[PDB]
């Protein structure tokens, strides 16, 4: 079977790829937003423990 | 006549690699900069050449180059608004003299607008 991982790019476009050492298979989840490569579409990034964003208006204040 | 004083700068201004930029937002900042174009993508970068740390804020407009994505400039946010420029005035033709009458109400619309704008030490 194998460890890989199936990511979807922001532009609509689906890549496989095998599984980076770079990440662990028990801290990747489905439906979670990480970086790849421009050019080799590989993922060298992790999690900045956010997905998505705050999208228009959020209020923090301390 | 003034379009041949501005194309000696045409050589410089003009096949720039550097004007093409492309502008989008900043979604989140990490202290890195998650920023999402205008065709739903993002992208994560970090500071440029004359680009200070303090400039960027959240939820603001940044161009980025268009080839190799990288902040250059800071624009103003709120740009996708035409509506509100032309709501602007200038100069209006009544004159503060213009409303007939002694009449008291006057007087009171001087001193809670005209008043702290001219004296707001009083």
């Amino acid at each position: 079977v194998g460890k890989a991982a199936v990511v979807k790019t922001s532009s609509r476009q689906t890549v496989f790829l095998p599984m980076v050492g770079l990440v662990d298979p028990d801290k990747l989840k489905p439906n979670d937003l990480v970086g790849v490569n421009k050019d080799s579409y590989l993922i060298l990034d992790t999690l900045p423990s956010e997905f998505d964003s705050r999208v228009k208006a959020m209020e923090v204040d301390e | 006549a003034p379009s041949h004083l501005w194309d000696i700068m045409g050589d410089r201004q003009r096949l720039g690699e550097e004007h093409p930029l492309q502008v989008a937002r900043c979604t989140k900042i990490i202290k890195k900069y998650v920023i999402n174009l205008k065709q739903i993508a993002k992208f994560v970068v970090g500071l440029g050449e004359r680009v200070s740390p303090t400039d960027i804020e959240e939820g603001m407009r940044v161009g980025v180059d268009r080839s190799k994505y990288n902040i250059e400039l800071p624009l103003p946010p709120r740009i996708d608004p035409s509506v509100t420029m032309m709501t602007v005035e200038e100069k209006p033709d009544v004159t503060y003299s213009d409303v007939g009458g002694c009449k008291d109400q006057i007087e009171k619309l001087r001193e809670v607008v005209e008043l702290p704008l001219l004296s707001p030490e009083r």
